[PDB]
RNA sequence: GUUACGCGACCCAGCGGUCGGCGUAACUUCUUAGAGGGACAAGUGGCGUUCAGCCACCCGAGAUUGAGCAAUAACAGGUCUGUGAUGCCCUUAGAUGUCCGGGGCUGCACGCGCGCUACACUGACUGGCUCAGCGUGUCCUACGCCGGCAGGCGCGGGUAACCCGUUGAACCCCAUUCGUGAUGGGGAUCGGGGAUUGCAAUUAUUCCCCAUGAACGAGGAAUUCCCAGUAAGUGCGGGUCAUAAGCUUGC
């Protein structure tokens, strides 16, 4: 069989999609790509297939399974993890420039798509409420 | 603010009169050398001493240093 | 031949890990299968105090902390043969549990 | 039985007061500190001291 | 190709301004499915005037901390704000977006060097941001105590700030800061 | 302290016939402003003239629903 | 007093049941852990107990 | 009077507060005559100002 | 969805003269002893579909409505629901409404000053009853 | 051809579910559906005049994803937040007796069965009819 | 933990679709946590005494992440109410020792400081849908019955990557009702009832229900905090805790 299984992840949001080999199946926890929530960032989950086409995703299944995060850190993850595992799934069987046609396209558009924001939350400090916020001070 | 201090720049002068013959323009190959010749406590020590010493490496081949 | 568990217990790495694969090797000469040392999570006791004893100051904090390493380490031996290799003399920060 | 979050703080709060009974038993023969051997055989207790026939 | 909420095109949209042409993103290139990007754009300066234009505007909805996070409430308002722009005008609201930002740009400030102030130029980048500053507060308080909607009323104040009318808050505030520019050059 | 019609009478549901299915823009934010009537009309207004089919529309959503002329 | 009210009042929780093991002080106690310490004599021996300051 | 102008050359940056910066420009009438102006907010090298009122030579603030 | 004749814009079901235009289950909360909570159960114990204002109820429709909520205890409504619960002279179970409200309002707190009880001995000196600080709030109207 | 619950859209379902529980009028309905405040969380009755067939078709669809759900676990999954007047809000469970008169009504329509473990599980019966039900939703666009 | 496989439900025929249904074959990608690795202003181009260095760009997860530690000299800074750290003084049996009972530390013409909740439609309400992370536990809690609710009564589990717990958190998201009116915004004040903790609830301990429905329509002069996962919104732990957060500390 051929087989790869990779992740990409927002702030804690681990999102890890299994792509075998198959006929055009997307679906993200059981669920279908069209219909997970919320339905405003329909398009960010959509900007893999339609900058490639349905025809680059004809091949394989695709069964994302998402943990951790909240409801917009979670799209983000799985965008990232379906654009990191139809790369990984034209490497390892399909050429290099196979690969090297998409990964021209998902640089173009939306850097995030492959490499992973290394923002994360900053501490909480003793001397205010939050990282950088201090609690008011008065004189007299 | 990428100003080498005194004990970076006093050790890699030593190296340099030491060990001129197996240094060249290359950071990671100096880098395997500066472990090599030396008890350098931290890595990130390491990587500054080799990475002065490389520097320096130009500078000596056009010509001399005070 | 059943089942017999060796919990590590300790507050340091370095020394816990020394233990740790001293008692790996020490089955590998008697040709005794031992699966590896699983990593328990590491379990961080954080204590925060108001650092001045009298309460007058700016407010600063003490943040006071003790980070728990945990190891687990199997055989599959009966008790004939396990306790000799725990019988060695074993770093003083180590804790040793064996469960029958 | 005890918990063992529970368990390695109750150690050190037992070694803390032996040393410090010590250092005002033993102030006066120059006695440095003590080292804990618990074991679930016999515990031994290492003291350090310049003076050891004064401890003794 | 890329058409914004499904069904803008950014294809014919062309800037009548040779100024606000660098600073001012809605192309092909810039061109994203929505208004909703999570990019960095604040840790390197200059780095939003490569910024979408239509993204820049749904950032500055979100002001007045009640609703301080809520991007995704914004994302909603600016695509319903824009299908009442083509039922009230019947072109693209991204044509009318640009047009609503060069007639409600500050091109006069004046800085202060006790009362005494002297006439400045506005750099092209503080001219765009300063009007889409202006087009949400215009959009905000003409909604508030008031039964019509927030994206109707951010609609109307992009109406009325592409044909250069005096109605508008953001049109009056850019005439008024330009004003009282003349009066003390 | 404008006080607007809860039920509609003669003169103004005959503007609702006539005027309202006329233009470009159709939301019970304009409806409720043109004809001074409360806004809980102007939604089971338009919901009236939507069943008759004498409006279109356009997109609905639980902050606002829009319509047009047809 | 006699047998009976001497020491009568109850004394099964509040801080009238809880003293520090160290100085005997009612006040600041760490109760977390068992450690029964008042917050002052808590951190003098912080490092003997073996709690590394890293934060 | 139409008055557009390229910004060649950004020259420190001037005020009580440092508030805003001097920039030199050159004007797209023609690419010989250039004058000095006092613009606020961020400014590139490169990028067109738009001119009320020219021949004003912006004295230091 | 258009005005009746009978469109009744204001309606006088006790002493109060309540709203025609509000919905029924929020301008019946203008009679005293008459909240939100209790005004829905009592439409629902009447079976008035509540989309309709307080206009278009007819006579016999609010007659069945006024008799309802003076009568709680027959329409199936519990005893944790009302508003005098275990009366303090006949430890009655009802829901006073307009005056009955306000006059045993006064005959709760002329018993408490009768017999002069601390929490009675508060409400004749117009301070604060439940034990709240006045050291710093309720500045209001003590000048 | 082959539909699931999941492959459908939720916000539709529970519309189509409770319209077949109502329907098939076998459910059986408390007495005290008309006055409850519904969570100690809440402040007015549900404005659905039968709330008790879409509760218990949601709490049906709950199962169909994770059984094992006691009464405990269906507090968590309708608890929502309590504002408190001037103090913060926060998280407060759901009313233990509607869950329980929920899972004993969707016990005596056999559509859910008691567990070896904690809570309780659909039936075989159970995951019968939510399929079918999904598949009319499927059907209608 | 994953994938594979074996059964099992269900759907409409496939070495199909879903399953946190069940069991075991390879495996560590995801989880955990060890060891090493990695970034050095190294490379390129500028600028610079061609030094020190600086700017820009390539490549890259990253081209200043955030803390902790932190000198000499001080200050009549605070703490004798943390100490069986302590000099001197005072008291020492009708006690300034100590216990017990009751009260007070909450007292309200008024002034100020840190906060909380708000002035609503970018909203509230009623449904529906769907996502956390630190961390704690002998007290935490699963499940079953009872009650409308707070709660109660049974059975179990967890001294804890084992159980609670896949911590089904809020805001958000979708659908309803409302309609610019101190309104269904706001929930202060206060009446009546119901539980729980405790030796004791009165000066309401909290908790719940029904009623009551105040100022407040964005705040004068002033002034605080803050530049990136930051401000702000938003909920959740820990500390204090028999009962317990409008606080603080963390997530
Ligand atoms: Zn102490």
């Amino acid at each position: 069989l051929q087989s790869v299984q990779v992740f990409g992840r927002k702030k804690t949001a681990t999102a890890v999609a299994h792509c075998k080999r198959g006929n055009g199946l997307i679906k993200v926890n059981g669920r279908p790509l069209e219909m997970i929530e919320p339905r405003t960032l329909q398009y960010k989950l959509l900007e893999p297939v339609l900058l490639l086409g349905k025809e680059r995703f004809a091949g394989v299944d695709i069964r994302v399974r998402v943990k951790g995060g909240g409801h917009v850190a979670q799209i983000y993850a799985i965008r990232q993890s379906i654009s990191k595992a139809l790369v990984a799934y034209y490497q390892k069987y399909v050429d290099e420039a196979s690969k090297k046609e998409i990964k021209d396209i998902l640089i173009q558009y939306d850097r995030t798509l492959l490499v992973a924001d290394p923002r994360r939350c900053e501490s909480k400090k003793f001397g205010g409420p939050g990282a950088r916020a201090r609690y008011q001070k008065s004189y007299r | 603010g990428r100003v080498r201090t005194k004990t970076v720049k006093k050790a890699a002068r030593v190296i340099i009169e030491k060990y001129y013959t197996r240094l060249g323009n290359d950071f990671h190959t100096n880098k395997r050398v500066c472990e090599e010749i030396a008890i350098i406590p931290s890595k990130k020590l390491r990587n500054k001493i080799a990475g002065y010493v490389t520097h320096l490496m130009k500078r000596i081949q056009r010509g001399p240093v005070r | 031949i059943h089942r017999i568990r060796i919990t590590l217990t300790s507050r340091n790495v370095k020394s816990l890990e020394k233990v740790c694969a001293d008692l790996i090797r020490g089955a590998k000469e008697k040709n005794l299968k031992v699966k590896g040392p699983v990593r328990m999570p590491t379990k961080t006791l954080r204590i925060t105090t108001r650092k001045t004893p009298c309460g007058e100051g700016s407010k600063t904090w003490d943040r006071f902390q003790m980070r728990i390493h945990k190891r687990l380490i199997d055989l599959h031996s009966p008790s004939e043969i396990v306790k000799q290799i725990t019988s060695i003399s074993i770093e003083p920060g180590v804790e040793v549990e064996v469960t029958i | 039985q005890i918990s063992k979050k529970r368990k390695f703080v109750a150690d050190g709060i037992f070694k803390a007061e032996l040393n410090e009974f010590l250092t005002r038993e033993l102030a006066e023969d120059g006695y440095s500190g003590v080292e804990v051997r618990v074991t679930p055989t016999r515990t031994e207790i290492i003291i350090l001291a310049t003076r050891t026939q004064n401890v003794l | 190709d890329i058409k914004l909420f499904g069904k803008w095109s950014t294809d014919d949209v062309q800037i009548n301004d040779i100024s606000l042409q660098d600073y001012i993103a809605v192309k092909e290139k810039y061109a994203k499915y929505l208004p909703h990007s999570a990019g960095r754009y604040a840790a390197k300066r200059f780095r939003k005037a490569q910024c979408p234009i239509v993204e820049r505007l749904t950032n500055s909805m979100m002001m007045h901390g009640r609703n301080n996070g809520k991007k995704l409430m914004t994302v909603r308002i600016v695509k319903h704000a824009f299908e009442i722009i083509h039922l009230l005008t019947g072109e693209n609201p991204l044509q009318v977006l640009v047009n609503a930002i060069i007639n409600s740009g500050p091109r006069e400030d004046s800085t202060r060097i006790t009362v005494r102030r002297q006439a400045v130029d506005v750099s092209p980048l503080r001219r765009v941001n300063q009007a889409i500053w202006l087009l949400c507060t215009g959009a905000r308080e003409a909604a508030f105590r008031n039964i019509k909607t927030i994206a109707e009323c951010l609609a109307d104040e992009l109406i009325n700030a592409a044909k250069g009318s005096s109605n508008s808050y953001a049109i009056k505030k850019k005439d008024e800061l330009e004003r009282v520019a003349k009066s003390n050059r | 302290k404008l006080n607007n019609l809860v039920l509609f009478d003669k003169a103004t549901y005959d503007k609702l016939c006539k005027e309202v299915p006329n233009y470009k823009l159709i939301t019970p934010a304009v409806v409720s402003e043109r004809l001074k009537i409360r806004g809980s009309l102007a939604r089971a207004a338009l919901q009236e003239l939507l069943s008759k089919g004498l409006i279109k529309l356009v997109s609905k959503h639980r902050a606002q629903v829009i319509y047009t002329r047809n | 007093g006699h047998q009976q009210l001497y020491w009568s009042h109850p004394r099964k929780f509040g801080q009238g049941s809880r003293s520090c093991r160290v100085c005997s002080n009612r006040h600041g106690l760490i109760r977390k852990y068992g450690l029964n310490m008042c917050r002052q004599c808590f951190r003098q021996y912080a490092k003997d107990i073996g709690f590394i300051k890293l934060d | 009077p139409i008055k557009l102008a390229r910004v060649t050359k950004v020259l420190g940056r001037t005020g009580s507060q440092g508030q805003c910066t001097q920039v030199r420009v050159e004007f797209m009438d023609d690419t010989s005559r250039s004058i000095i102006r006092n613009v606020k907010g961020p400014v590139r090298e490169g990028d067109v100002l738009t001119l009320l009122e020219s021949e004003r030579e912006a004295r230091r603030l | 969805l258009v005005i009746p004749e009978k469109f009744q814009h204001i309606l006088r079901v006790l002493n109060t003269n309540i709203d025609g235009r509000r919905k029924i289950a929020f301008a019946i909360t203008a009679i005293k002893g008459v909240g939100r909570r209790y005004a829905h159960v009592v439409l629902r114990k009447a079976d008035i579909d509540l989309t309709k204002r307080a206009g278009e109820l007819t006579e016999d429709e609010v007659e069945r409505v006024i008799t309802i909520m003076q009568n709680p205890r027959q329409y199936k409504i519990p005893d944790w629901f009302l508003n005098r619960q275990k009366d303090v002279k006949d430890g009655k179970y009802s829901q006073v409404l307009a005056n009955g409200l306000d006059n045993k309002l006064r005959e709760d707190l002329e018993r408490l000053k009768k017999i002069r009880a601390h929490r009675g001995l508060r409400h004749f000196w117009g301070l604060r009853v439940r034990g709240q600080h006045t050291k710093t709030t309720g500045r209001r109207g003590r000048t | 051809p082959g539909v699931t619950v999941k492959d459908v859209n939720q916000q539709e379902f529970v519309r189509a579910l409770a319209a077949f529980l109502k329907k098939s009028g076998k459910l059986k309905v408390p007495e005290w559906v008309d006055t409850v405040k519904l969570a100690k969380h809440k402040e007015l009755a549900p404005y659905d005049e039968n709330w008790f067939y879409t509760r218990a078709a949601s709490t049906a669809r709950h199962l169909y994803l994770r059984g094992g759900a006691g009464v405990g676990s269906m507090t968590k999954i309708y608890g929502g937040r309590q504002r408190n007047g001037v103090m913060p809000s926060h998280f407060s469970r759901g009313s233990k007796s509607v869950a329980r008169r929920v899972l004993q009504a969707l016990e005596g329509l056999k559509m859910v069965e008691k567990d070896q473990d904690g809570g309780r599980k659909l039936t075989p019966q159970g995951q019968r009819d939510l399929d079918r039900i999904a598949g009319q939703v499927a059907a209608a666009n």
